[PDB]
């Protein structure tokens, strides 16, 4: 891979960068209340073609919404607050509805797959996870909260399911970045049931005990399982087969990295799911693939 | 009539209205109608810009004089404008 | 203290503590490549199954390739079962579908049609069928996306394209509504799809400016703006401000 | 700048649409459209030629001239391009960046009434000659040439 740097200006530390769903476009936020909104030309260059600022205390995470909503931001911040911004054409961004339901820190915000709608999921630092959405995708101003799922540990990231299969419910897992003592699992996953329209704790992952940074569904794009990859103190990579009430799935690891040598902060996915990209606190992004004897592999480290 | 009506349209003749009287050029042929009527309209369209920058001048001289009143013919021309209205 | 996430083109961004924006670029050129010049109908399952595996070969698809050449032998063709392969076209479908390698399976799928389309459940094809839709408007192939909607052996896909995309137009004149196949008002007796630039009826395909609601000819309204900012009908509007 | 009274009278329009109509036969149409663009600056009373306007089909109302894909009268969503799916629109109120650039203009088939941007359809039909909506064997552009 051939680096290039870009001067992102941003006064304080970038949290998140998100890119949009054609790959064209960029958003950073950053704990100066900023977010910024790359969109490169094509001479290459990312050009910051707007910069506000959006909340009080720092803002965590930064995530797209699909196009077919329009250019959607949404952001969560340590003011409790996950506020949804949209683009009106010069390029002006306005907030169109600020998430207050949570009584603290939202750690993390991510839209919904296409396939739901318009829907939006926020984990909060007290263990609460609040699903939205927007019934007329014409009106972004009016969210109503569908679920709030307690999941008893200080949430700290959230990912939806990417599949688009009629044949997988939906599915979210939360991962927890509290440091007790006690070995309890860090990561649960709740997938919805049609029967009882409610999200129901499908299955949790006891092996997975150390703090946990990041998780990032794997995008299915044809697969008949789930992937799911957790940033820990470690690199684990966890398959989801479910087999023929929640869904039972044989919960096999097909991959541990301790590569890093230091605690895991972020863990992406590619659009094929094929390549994993973990950034630990070495500073280095470790591309992970599979070969076809599903032997996890590093294929290339990667330096600031 | 019609070809030169052609013509004129693919020289954009009538289309210019940074000074009006150039179009008689643009009617390709030396036309002394085409010419003294575009040089008229010239003239009353620099007319009202001047009384603009300091409607009735496109009624027509017939229009203007008919308000002209007050004139004293001279009986004798000694051999030597603005006395007149 | 960091953030990392891929793009669509194999870039990725990676911003660190001290913090740094770095967008470390490299991908699939070949998806893009592949989507853009197969042929999935109008030809012969030989012919259309010939070009698919030289294009993949042109590539280095060498695989592809061959798997295409192979599914062109078994089906166009003291013989083998009628339904002898089945069961492998299945598994050669699910083996490239489970990779990742959506385009292929559902390229297979639409080459082959009825062949292959009642061996495989309905619910996997969907998926694949919409991962494949979603990879395509990714690259923004709205072409290719377009054409395995009209393709598509699913009536679900199928019916993706058809959701809201008919247009109500009016008469000016009248405000009223039109014909739904139709080029003349039904009252004012007018030739309401006049086009603005060469004033003959358009027929066919009419592109309309929102802001004067003036427009004609797709072509001619294109050259137009592009040889000029104002309105060809003439109502003082810059339809498309410089 | 005549005054109104003679522009609105009958000769000097019935010369107007004379030349205008020698324009079309001799196929000027783009100096057709100068000279139009020249009587609506020069003369106010000179009607733009009256065309067709989509309407939305929930609330019946013009959407010609706040999501830009959204009908100004009811917000109902307005129809989607039939390539991209994604609802049409086109905001409304030089050297300048183009507020409404030509390729996202409303633009539909006039006998099956199936539409998409200008752009996108533009591609399709130089691409391929059906119409992009699925179970439609009309040649869109095959109709006009
Ligand atoms: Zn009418
Ligand atoms: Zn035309
Ligand atoms: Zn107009
Ligand atoms: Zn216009
Ligand atoms: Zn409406
Ligand atoms: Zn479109
Ligand atoms: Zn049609
Ligand atoms: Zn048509």
């Amino acid at each position: 891979f051939v680096a290039r740097s870009i001067a992102a200006d941003h006064k304080d530390l970038i949290h998140d960068v998100s890119f949009d769903f054609h790959g064209r476009r960029m958003a950073t936020c950053s704990s100066d209340q900023s977010v910024k909104v790359w969109d490169k030309s094509e001479s290459g260059d990312w050009h910051c073609t707007a910069s506000w600022k959006t909340h009080s205390g720092s803002v965590w995470r930064v995530t797209w919404a699909h196009p077919e909503f329009g250019q959607v931001l949404a952001s969560c911040s340590f003011d409790r607050t996950a506020a949804v911004w949209e683009e009106i054409v010069q390029s002006h961004w306005v907030k169109r509805t600020t998430l207050v339901d949570s009584r603290t820190s939202v750690t993390d915000v991510k839209f919904a797959p296409k396939h739901m709608g318009l829907m939006l999921a926020t984990c909060s630092a007290d263990g609460i996870v609040r699903i939205y959405e927007a019934p007329d995708v014409m009106n972004l101003s009016q969210w109503s909260l569908q679920h709030e799922i307690s999941c008893k540990l200080s949430c700290s990231c959230i990912s939806w399911n990417p599949s688009s299969s009629r044949a997988h419910s939906p599915m979210i897992a939360v991962g927890s970045d509290d440091s007790s003592p006690n070995a309890m699992a860090k990561v649960q996953i709740f997938e919805y049931n049609e029967n009882t329209r409610k999200y129901a704790k499908a299955e949790t992952l006891m092996t997975v005990t150390d703090p946990v940074h990041d998780i990032a569904f794997a995008p299915n794009l044809g697969r008949s399982f789930h992937i799911l990859a957790i940033a820990t103190k470690d690199v684990r990579i966890f398959t989801l087969k479910p087999v023929r009430g929640p869904t039972k799935f044989e919960i096999h690891i097909v991959a541990q990295f301790d590569n890093h040598n230091s605690q895991v902060w972020r863990v992406s996915w590619n659009i094929t799911g094929t390549v994993l990209a973990s950034s630990g606190d070495d500073g280095c992004v470790r591309l992970w693939k599979a070969n076809y004897m599903d032997n996890w592999k590093c294929t290339g480290i990667l330096k600031g | 009539i019609a070809t030169k009506m052609r013509l004129r349209a693919l020289s954009r003749y009538g289309l210019d209205t940074e000074q009006v009287w150039r179009n008689h050029i643009l009617a390709g042929n030396e036309d002394p109608q085409l010419k003294s009527l575009w040089y008229t309209l010239h003239f009353m369209k620099q007319y009202t810009e001047d009384m603009d920058q300091k409607s009735l001048v496109y009624a027509g001289i017939k229009s203007i004089v008919k308000s002209s009143l007050g004139m004293v013919e001279s009986s004798r021309h000694n051999w030597s404008i603005q006395n007149l209205n | 203290p960091e953030g990392l996430c891929y793009g669509l083109f194999g870039d990725l961004a990676f911003a660190a503590k001290e913090s740094a924006l770095s967008v470390f670029e490299t991908g699939m050129r070949w998806f893009v490549d592949t989507a853009e010049r197969y042929a999935l109908a109008g030809r012969p399952l030989a012919e259309l199954c010939d070009h698919n595996a030289k294009v993949a070969r042109e590539l280095g698809r060498n695989q592809v390739a061959q798997t295409w050449t192979m599914l062109r032998i078994i089906y166009c063709s003291s013989r083998l079962p009628p339904d002898f392969f089945g069961v492998l076209v299945r598994d050669m479908l699910h083996f490239y579908a489970e990779q990742g390698d959506v385009q292929m399976a559902v390229s297979v799928l639409i080459v082959l049609g009825e062949r292959v389309r009642k061996d495989i459940d309905e619910q996997t094809q969907e998926h694949w069928y919409t991962s494949y839709i979603d990879l395509l408007q990714r690259f923004r192939l709205w072409n290719v996306s377009n054409e395995v909607v009209k393709l598509s052996t699913s009536r679900a896909v199928s019916c993706l394209n058809q959701a809201s995309t008919t247009l109500h137009v009016n008469c000016s004149h009248c405000k009223r509504p039109m014909s739904s196949r139709g080029w003349v008002c039904d009252r004012c007796h007018r030739c309401a799809s006049m086009c603005a630039v060469c004033h003959h009826v358009v027929k066919g395909l009419f592109v309309w400016c929102q802001g004067c609601s003036h427009g004609g000819h797709l072509q001619h309204i294109m050259k137009w703006l592009e040889g000029s900012s104002h309105c060809p009908a003439g109502c003082g509007h810059l339809c498309e401000y410089s | 700048g005549s005054p109104l009274d003679v522009l609105k009278d009958e000769r000097v329009q019935y010369w107007i649409e004379n030349y205008r109509n020698l324009l079309d036969a001799w196929r000027f149409w783009h100096k057709r459209a100068e000279f139009d663009i020249h009587r609506s600056k020069l003369d106010p009373s000179s009607k733009p030629l009256a065309q067709v306007f989509v309407s939305c089909n929930f609330c019946g109302k013009s959407i010609s001239y706040s999501k830009v894909t959204s009908c100004p009268g009811c917000r109902k969503p307005l129809p989607r391009c039939a390539l991209c799916l994604i609802n049409m629109g086109t905001p409304v109120s030089s050297k300048d960046k183009k507020l409404a650039q030509f390729n996202n203009w409303f633009t539909w088939c006039h006998n099956c009434r199936h539409g998409g941007h200008a752009g996108h359809m533009l591609s399709w039909f130089r691409d391929h000659a059906e119409c992009p909506v699925s179970a439609c064997t009309c040649k869109c552009m095959q109709l006009d040439t």
